[PDB]
RNA sequence: GGACCUGGCGGUGCUUCAUAUCCCUCUAGAGGAGCCUGUUCUGUAAUCGAUAAACCCCGAUCAACCUCACCACCUCUUGCUCAGCCUAUAUACCGCCAUCUUCAGCAAACCCUGAUGAAGGCUACAAAGUAAGCGCAAGUACCCACGUAAAGACGUUAGGUCAAGGUGUAGCCCAUGAGGUGGCAAGAAAUGGGCUACAUUUUCUACCCCAGAAAAACGAUAGCCCUUAUGAAACUUAAGGGUCGAAGGUGGAUUUAGC
């Protein structure tokens, strides 16, 4: 019963200038759990099929940095204790979004990344020749 | 408060190479080409040999942030190996696991 | 900055907000040998 | 005597309720507010895996209970006023490219910590294929020449990587001034050319 | 206890009519393969040990089987053979025997449960020495000509226990052939063997006796095909990558008897099977290990 | 013999949490991590001082709330918020609690510029999930 | 994403152990919480240097530990204005006097801003970290002192020095300072004549006609100065007249009219300075009704920006003039404005947010239909607000008055949560409500579990320090809702607290207990019922010893106990 | 350096040193729970904390951070370090035990009632005495010598009923209890003359103990050997002569 | 002193074994040469620790200055620290480990036997053992369910480390603390490990395997000279070139590794 009966909206303008156009955004997110990558996939996936967008996902093979060290303090030479690291990735490839499109979609999931996953986001903006390289001089 | 006077000693070093660290980028400029003469050379020699001996970079000793420890130091984390295992160990770094293959 | 973090850390247990279980154990210890009679001697004697 | 703590409130919650207004956004697992009987932990021999109270294994997993299907269709739903619709003229990449020939790549890098910086932010890169550039043969051979490796002909793709400068639009506008001053060389004829 | 599972019970009821809600799905078809997907989004953990991961499941499949109380108000127990301490397998050798005796009187599809099956189906803690005898209480059952009446009891005790050929496809010209793919190392190979041909091998584009100068590689090429007697009745295509000279000759004989096992016949697929072209050799380098030379190799002992 | 983050087993009185319970070589098997960040990813950065702030974090908060945490913290890293989940005993009142909690987290926020957040959850007495 | 209904507010940890169990302790936590960012906040500028490393990009300016020192200590006209920025009151008026001792010019521009500061503050120290009644403005003060001395004053600085002695409540001397402003022809500003008019009805105990005319007065000076009177002349007005009341109504709408008039739109403070001074004790029937029905008419839908200082407190009067009229569908409408678009902020403090909530709660529990009372009930507590033991009695006579019994244990439990376990009047209610009247077996087994619990809560009250107090009305419910439920033997056990209390049994548990007795054959204890009666010396004990003896074989002991009795008769 | 700080467990478990090699076979310090009287929110500055050390509320005002004076705090750290010393002399202070047979002798000593048994049985009503505490030691291959305790305890009610057990365990606290739990179970009962005394002279030899029982008239005592004379008070015998020849194996 | 119990030991018996393992058997090595490196000894004013298996390219995934804790000289004294100490004690310890372990047993709590001694506790056609827990196992990582990792309890060697850090005890406080400059860190000689070789299954070249030359030459990563790289500092570090073409001619008993 005790339901908002108006509720306030956020404000968004509609500029006068163009809007950049991405032909390409590669969000490649980077983690140590691939439960959690699956899972981030799964949402972002979601969000950007509700928001309209045209998504891909792809699994670039994960990376395991090893590295050893002497597992005794003073002298135990031969006695080692390995240690690694997993960066497993997903790459979703969104194609075909605007500006304002990307700006929001790329916003909401990197608010919601989880922690300990890092991501790399390759934006290929779409341009057309510069006015001084349309003819020659 | 640092852990022994070898680390105090060691971040006094630091301290004044970064102080340093843009004269002798110069002077060594100077130095470090065939172009300029081998008597202005010779005088940006003794003027970097003049500078105090603290801000040569080749001193910084890359020690253990919590031992001290110089030796069997992982530059990434900056911790040496026995403080690396405690921590990595204990599960407080994250995505460290042991190694098995 | 070992100088602000033991320097922090110190001023806390000062005024009583982190409780520094290691000081309090050295603290416990050199009571103890001042009872026994290991008194640190003063710098002139 | 004591403080009684108070029973749970998953106990009043409904299983029809609203699980978005539980949890508007990323929040620890809190097994009070969670109504699951969810458990984790190896269990011991002829045992159960731990429950949920007090359970740290679940309080270290990442959770998404703050992301639902019905949470993410109705952000989603808020968050359509603020899209775009892409022009639908271009709807495929032989329009994409025959319109908007430059290709500009910059990456942004979200990692955790107090320092937003990452010098890897100031990369930018410029694709173009010399078919799109109004270029003679003579002016085509030059450009090709000054590039060098920039260009591959497989793809006839010239890339000019600009990391030069601190600031990807400082970057940017480098890249184009370098394509600009490109093009017109390659138009220009010097005169030691002649001795081919 | 009867009355936590019950609570238990309750407990995973309305917990899955909540998640069931929680995730927009109908509670009423909310099966458990829906429960552990939704689980595992929820709560994404990457544990190896599929066991210490977050588990929702039925208190039934949670909690082990405890063993209710054997005796009543009273103190007497239940069962006439309570006192032996093992009443349940007692019982159930005791009707073996019965069953013996009432036959002693009268005259590669399943295998014999293990000793961990027989403790969980009685609920009580066997060994090693119990569990055969029992085993051969009832293999002396099933040699005694037991009929129907015998047998369904026995099964209770029973737990049952070729190459794949590829599709033959067509290229565009309407030739079939046939594809395949074979590791050796750290080779793999994609190898394409069309159904007629003059026995042309085409490895990476380049003719075979040019890739493999090496007559060890030719003969490991030819192996496959000589064995079948179809020596220049096929041709070959490979796409070989990675390892060394060796390995990738092994990957592609690896491939190209894969592919022409669906241009041979069934009994010819047995038979290279047998004679082990169609086995993925396993063997792999094996890592170095700390505090010794090599794999295997440990550095001089200084006695 | 092995020592690394073991609880050797004694008479079977000694109370060992499923953390403590578990040695080095069940991380990522059985046991997750106390502390999540994107320092220790390939081509991230700043892992030693990540590493430093976790330390000074966990010495901080074990001795702002002592004899009070009945586990380990876990320490979580989303863009630059810091979220420190602690478990705790139901012993403290809930002013001395509140009164921590404000306090933790301004302090923290202030030295770390970021802003923290401390996530308390009780429970009556350590969990218990064998016994050594 | 809407309100949780089930959780308290978000600022509180969610933790069943922390999670506030009353309005009490919600505001001690709340206390305690931002004492302990004061604490914090004082241990960083007491000790900047240890948080002076950012390692934060963005860099972040609020956390970062704040310098009040002043920094320039040279004798000044630069240091004495950082100073006066900083708002060192006594630092200020030393520097400024070493200054005029120095002879160097002081401009007028910072004498007026030492001013500012000097007749706000009252010449005290405004409070800082760590180192009501009557007035404060003192009659040898710096601030004065300083106006004396100053070589040339201006209207700002006259503006000020009225500004400073109507806050501090020199009225008369604010009077005064303006009648030397007239006097050396000077204009003042709408603040000055704000605080002007706030002297003028703060002055003097006149009567409502002198004040009226002095206001008016006042007004048409400004007109003829050409000063434009702003929001808050009407408001301080309003405020003002509040007093008068009845004679103070209608001018106050004259003044309403006249803002609309002029254009300057009427504010959440205004309507609750009208709504206060309309709502004055007696009959709110004739003009209170129609002036809120008006003023929510025309506040519709109206989205509310913070405009006054006091707008926060427009709708706790509505909800409280809302109760007092019973008109729930006024409630409803008051409820709809504050939900609509970001009304909800303008609440105000956490008690004006207790008392309109449970005003509003106690008006719906008595004018809302039982099923949408249950649905906001659940909707508000405790997400809203954590209710009172009366709200709680409220309830429960609504659920009385719709003949729900049935959730009376829902009841009793969520005031345990709440709170109110060892409330004497709510647990009174309570088994009065459950005792009154026979009810089927499951409702009667139900009352019985509650008033169990309910006797579990007495006696582990915590006045257990203090000798234990058991009404005699709350035993005798307790022993009837035991003995309706079949725990024949907790009430036999109870009846030995009649007599430790020396506490009056009722006739009805009597009678249950004789029936009772009659149904398990037992003389012994219809024995036990009656000598109970007798040394209570009830006079039903008469009837009920003949009674006694016609229902149950009397065996020779009872009956010679039976013949003491009499003989005690 | 903070950083090299550590935890009171661990700095006490290092400094107590318990786990050792000098405790592997023997080849003192006191756990001081340091945290036991502090309070959190107490320091040397003497901050008085709202809501942490101090009320929050005092008189209906939110209460703001003071310092106590020098003199307070200087009263506050006299009164802390009195609560530390009392506790510490009341550490240090034992209670005198009631010797046995000797100051330093386990034997004679009671034990208590024997421990409550599963289906409600009770023997408050049984005394339990020690007989006899031995180290007994034996080589093990690995432990190189092992030490361990036999202890021999009689329980008796005083009415007759007397057993007797022995208990072996590494633990003397865990031999008690098996001893004086196994001999519950092994109870004889004695004939009593008169409830005082045994109904005729004995004289028996179990391997080379001879002993000599005389039965005696009331009020003669028991003279006996002090384990005699512990068990005759635990079967109910007030009254006998009793002599051990032979060898005084207090087992046989 | 007599008789026993437990353990250790037996140049102690029978039986079955060791699966890269004890001998033979198979392959490649060390033991012979030069060089690199560690250690012992000598030398010096010039560290410390490991030092039978379980030390000896070991702490060091590393010493020109720094590192550095050593020596010579000089300088400072509430000293970076609500001091400091790489000062003694690893035979007080925590911490991390070697070792059997390339094991499978350690076991609390009970019960029983021995006359109720230390002690012992099994026979499956079963004769007093039941056992939580730990370990093994299982589960897990890598490429399978194999293999390798990982794991490997209780204990043995007062095994190693006070020099990772912390710490008990003891010791110095105008110095056993701190700072600066300079300096040793070498070879009489022995010995451990590794690299290069002694070649024709080899050397140089082209190619990455269908060749041409070499062949008493093969053989230094050493020696000497020059240049370059890093550095403030290079005869004393690395790389390259030049120059030289050395010992040696498949290595004694003995010994290492490999399924
Ligand atoms: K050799
Ligand atoms: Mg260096
Ligand atoms: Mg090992
Ligand atoms: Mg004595
Ligand atoms: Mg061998
Ligand atoms: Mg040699
Ligand atoms: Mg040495
Ligand atoms: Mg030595
Ligand atoms: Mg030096
Ligand atoms: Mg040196
Ligand atoms: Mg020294
Ligand atoms: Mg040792
Ligand atoms: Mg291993
Ligand atoms: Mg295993
Ligand atoms: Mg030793
Ligand atoms: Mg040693
Ligand atoms: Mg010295
Ligand atoms: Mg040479
Ligand atoms: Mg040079
Ligand atoms: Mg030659």
């Amino acid at each position: 019963v005790d339901v908002p009966k108006d509720l306030t909206k956020p404000v968004v303008t509609i500029s006068d200038e163009p809007d950049i156009l991405y032909k390409r955004l590669s969000v490649l997110v980077k983690g140590h759990d691939k439960a959690v990558l699956d899972s981030y996939e799964y949402f972002a996936v979601l969000a950007a099929k509700e928001l309209g967008i045209s998504i891909k996902v792809h699994e670039p093979p994960r990376k395991i940095e090893r590295f050893t060290l002497l597992q005794s303090v003073h002298i135990y030479k031969k006695h080692r204790v390995q240690y690694e690291m997993r960066t497993l990735y997903r790459c979703l490839e969104l194609e075909h979004l605007t500006g304002s499109t990307a700006d929001v979609y790329l916003e909401y999931i990197q608010r919601n990344l989880p922690e300990g996953v890092a991501m790399e986001v390759t934006k290929t903006q779409l341009e057309q020749l510069p006015e001084h390289i349309k003819e020659p001089i | 408060h640092y852990v022994d006077w070898r680390m105090w000693r060691d971040v006094k070093r630091r301290k004044m190479a970064y102080e340093y660290a843009d004269e002798r980028l110069r002077i060594n400029s100077l130095r470090k080409n065939t172009i300029l003469p081998k008597i202005l050379q010779d005088v940006a020699d003794e003027e970097i040999a003049a500078l105090p001996r603290d801000s040569c970079p080749v001193r910084i000793r890359n020690r253990c942030v919590m031992t001290s420890r110089p030796r069997g130091v992982k530059r990434r984390w900056r911790l040496s190996r026995i403080v690396f295992r405690h921590l990595a160990d204990h599960g407080q770094l994250s995505g460290i696991q042991r190694a098995t293959w | 900055n070992h100088h602000t973090y033991a320097e922090l850390m110190q001023t806390l247990r000062f005024l009583g907000l982190y409780r520094d279980e290691h000081q309090d154990f050295m603290d416990e210890q050199k009571r103890l040998k001042k009872l026994r009679g290991k008194e640190k001697p003063k710098k002139g004697e | 005597p004591r403080r009684k703590a108070l029973p749970p409130r998953t106990e009043k919650m409904a299983v029809d309720q609203d699980w978005p207004s539980v949890y508007p956004v990323a929040a620890p697992f809190k097994p009070s507010a969670v109504p699951l009987p969810v458990r984790m932990g190896y269990p011991v021999k002829k045992g159960v895996p731990m429950a949920k109270e007090g359970n740290l294994e679940l309080l270290k997993i990442p959770n998404f209970l703050h992301l639902t299907p019905v949470a993410i269709k109705k952000h989603c739903e808020a968050l359509k006023d603020f899209c775009t619709e892409w022009p639908a003229a271009l709807d495929s990449d032989e329009k994409c490219e025959k319109h908007f020939p430059i290709e500009i790549d910059s990456t942004d890098y979200v990692s955790s910590g107090p320092s937003v910086r990452n010098p890897r932010a100031r990369v930018v890169v410029l694709r173009v294929k010399l078919s799109s550039l109004n270029l003679d043969d003579h002016a085509k051979k030059k450009l090709i020449k000054l590039v060098g490796e920039r260009y591959c002909k497989t793809t006839d793709v010239l890339t000019i990587k600009t990391d030069r400068c601190p600031l990807r639009r400082q970057n940017y506008d480098y890249a184009v001034y370098l394509l600009t001053v490109l093009y017109h060389e390659s138009w220009n004829t010097e005169e030691w050319e002649k001795s081919k | 206890t009867e009355d936590f599972i019950k609570k238990q019970i309750e407990e995973f009821n309305i917990g899955k009519r909540h998640l069931a809600n929680m995730m927009g799905e109908d509670p009423e078809t909310f099966t458990q393969e829906d429960i552990d997907r939704a689980i595992a989004y929820l709560f994404p953990s990457g544990l190896f040990e599929k066991r210490a991961r977050p588990v929702m499941k039925h208190p039934e499949q949670i909690f082990p089987r405890q063993r209710a109380i054997q005796w009543g108000e009273d103190g007497r127990p239940f069962h006439y053979l309570f006192y032996t301490g093992k009443q349940s397998y007692y019982s159930l050798m005791h009707d073996v025997y019965g069953m013996l005796l009432n036959l002693e009187k009268h005259q590669i599809g399943s295998r014999w449960l293990i000793k961990e099956e027989l403790e969980e189906m009685l609920v009580e803690k066997l060994s090693d020495l119990d569990y055969m005898q029992f085993i051969r209480l009832l293999e002396k059952l099933l040699t005694s000509q037991c009929g129907a009446a015998e047998e369904e009891f026995v099964q209770r005790f029973r737990r049952s226990v070729k190459q794949l050929i590829e599709p033959v496809q067509y290229d565009e010209q309407g030739m079939a052939f046939s594809k395949s793919e074979g590791k050796r190392k750290t080779a793999k190979a994609e190898a394409i063997v069309y159904k007629h041909g003059s026995g042309r091998i085409k490895v990476n584009g380049i003719d075979y006796q040019l890739y493999f100068p090496i007559t060890q590689d030719r003969e490991q090429l030819m192996f496959p095909f000589h064995f079948v007697d179809r020596l220049g009745k096929h041709d070959v295509t490979c796409t070989v990558s990675g390892g060394g000279r060796s390995a990738q000759a092994g990957a592609i004989r690896l491939a190209m008897a894969k592919a022409l096992c669906s241009f041979v016949t069934e009994d010819e697929v047995e038979w290279m099977r047998q004679a082990g072209l169609l086995t993925t050799d396993p063997r792999v380098r094996e890592r170095k290990k700390p505090g010794q030379e090599g794999a295997r190799r440990k550095f001089t002992w200084k006695k | 013999k092995n020592r690394a983050a073991r609880v050797r087993v004694s008479k079977g009185d000694k109370p060992v949490t499923y953390e403590e319970a578990h040695a080095p070589h069940y991380i990522a098997h059985r046991k997750g991590w106390l502390s999540l960040h994107t320092g220790n990813l390939d081509g991230e950065d700043h892992a030693a001082e990540r590493t430093v702030e976790d330390v000074f974090l966990r010495k901080f908060m074990w001795g702002t709330f002592p004899g009070c945490l009945a586990d380990q913290l876990v320490l979580k890293r989303r863009g630059n918020q810091l979220e420190i989940c602690a478990v705790v005993l139901r012993q403290l009142s809930p002013h001395k609690y509140y009164f921590l909690v404000g306090y933790s987290e301004t302090l923290l926020s202030y030295f770390y510029k970021c802003p923290v957040r401390l996530h308390l959850q009780t429970v009556p007495s350590k969990v218990v999930y064998k016994y050594l | 994403v809407n309100r949780d209904t089930t959780a308290v507010p978000y600022v509180f940890q969610d933790d069943p152990y922390l999670m506030p169990a009353s309005s009490l302790e919600s505001r001690s936590f709340l206390l305690a919480k931002k004492s302990g960012e004061n604490v914090a906040k004082f241990i960083i500028n007491s000790y900047p240097k240890y948080f002076q490393k950012d390692i934060a990009e963005p860099h972040i300016p609020c956390l970062m530990p704040e310098y009040f020192e002043p920094q320039i200590k040279d004798i000044s006209e630069a240091a004495l204005k950082e100073r006066i920025e900083l708002r060192k009151v006594k630092a200020s008026v030393d520097m400024f006097d070493q200054l005029l001792q120095a002879g160097t010019t002081v401009s007028l521009e910072t004498t007026n801003s030492l001013l500012d500061l000097l007749c706000y503050y009252g010449d005290q120290e405004p409070s800082t970290d760590y180192h009501q009644f009557g007035v404060t403005w003192r009659a040898k003060n710096n601030a004065e002192r300083i106006f004396s001395l100053m070589p040339e004053k201006n209207e700002h600085s006259y503006c000020t020095m009225i500004r400073g002695m109507v806050k501090h409540r020199a009225y008369e001397q604010a009077l005064n300072l303006y009648t030397e402003l007239l006097n050396n022809r000077l204009h003042a500003d709408v603040y000055t004549f704000n605080a002007l008019i706030e002297a003028t009805v703060c002055a003097i105990n006149e009567k409502f006609e002198e004040k009226w005319s002095k206001i008016l007065e006042l007004l048409r000076h400004m007109v003829a100065q050409k000063v434009k009177p702003n929001l808050q002349t009407f408001n301080t007005i309003l405020k003002c007249l509040r007093r008068f009341h009845v004679f103070a109504r209608s001018p106050a709408l004259q003044v309403l009219r006249e803002m609309k008039a002029i254009g300057i739109e009427p504010s959440l403070a205004t309507y609750h300075h009208i709504i206060r001074l309309f709502d004055q004790p007696g009959d709110p029937l004739k003009r209170s009704s129609f002036i809120i029905y008006d003023i929510m008419n025309e506040l519709m839908g109206k989205r509310f920006s913070p405009k006054d200082p006091d707008d926060d407190k427009f709708f706790q009067s509505a909800m409280s003039i809302c109760s007092s009229l019973r008109d729930l569908e006024l409630a409803y409408q008051v409820h709809g404005l504050l939900k609509t678009g970001d009304n909800w902020k303008f609440i105000g403090p956490d008690q004006h947010r207790n008392f309109y909530y449970s005003k509003f709660f106690d008006l719906i529990c008595l004018m809302e239909q039982i099923d949408v009372t249950l649905k906001w009930y659940e909707d508000l507590i405790p997400s809203a607000y954590f209710p009172h033991s009366q709200t709680m009695i409220h309830l429960l006579q609504a659920l009385d008055v719709a003949n729900r019994l049935e959730v009376i244990p829902k009841i009793w439990k969520d005031s345990k949560e709440y709170g109110h376990t060892f409330r004497s009047d709510l647990r009174e209610e309570i088994l009065m409500l459950m005792a009154r009247d026979k009810h089927p077996p499951e409702l009667q087994v139900a009352f019985a579990d509650c008033a169990a619990d309910i006797k579990s809560a007495y006696e582990s009250q915590p006045i257990r320090q203090t000798a234990q107090d058991w009404p005699a009305t709350s035993l005798n419910c307790i022993a009837i809702l035991f003995l309706r439920a079949g725990r024949t033997q907790e009430a036999w056990k109870m009846l030995g607290l009649f007599r430790k209390h020396n506490k009056i049994p009722r006739s009805e548990l009597l009678n249950e207990l004789m029936d009772s007795a009659k149904v398990s054959n037992s003389p012994s204890q219809a024995i036990e019922v009656v000598e109970l009666a007798s040394a209570f010396s009830l006079p039903i004990c008469e009837g009920l010893t003949q009674r006694v003896m016609s229902d149950f074989a009397i065996n020779q002991e009872q009956k010679e106990a039976l013949s003491n009795l009499t003989a005690l008769t | 350096s903070f950083f090299t700080k550590l935890t009171a467990d661990e700095l006490w478990k290092g400094a107590l040193a318990e786990t050792g090699a000098g405790a592997k076979k023997g080849r003192k310090k006191k756990r001081k729970d340091l945290n036991r009287g502090q309070i959190i929110g107490e320091g040397r500055y003497g901050f008085l904390w709202p809501g942490l050390n101090v009320p929050l509320m005092k008189n209906g005002a939110v209460q703001t951070i003071a310092q106590r004076s020098k003199e307070e705090q200087e009263k506050v750290e006299a009164d802390m370090i009195q609560q530390r010393e009392e506790w510490d002399r009341k550490k240090k202070m034992k209670v005198k035990r009631e010797r046995g047979w000797s100051g330093n002798s386990w034997g004679g000593i009671s034990l208590g009632p024997p421990d409550p048994g599963p289906c409600g049985e009770t023997y408050e009503d049984f005394d339990t005495r020690i007989l006899e505490v031995r180290n007994v030691f034996t080589m093990t291959a690995k432990e190189g010598r092992k030490k361990s305790i036999r202890v021999l305890v009689a329980v008796g009610n005083g009415k007759g009923a007397a057993g007797f057990s022995i208990g072996k365990a590494t633990d003397r606290m865990d031999a008690f209890r098996k001893a004086k739990n196994r001999a519950v179970h092994h109870l004889h009962y004695i004939e009593r003359y008169e409830d005082h005394t045994i109904f005729h002279d004995i004289s028996l030899r179990f391997k080379r103990t001879h002993i000599k029982m005389k039965k005696q008239p009331k009020g003669y005592g028991l003279r006996c050997h002090r384990a005699i004379i512990t068990i005759c008070r635990l079967i109910g015998i007030k009254d006998m002569y009793a002599k051990v020849s032979g060898s005084i194996n207090m087992l046989s």
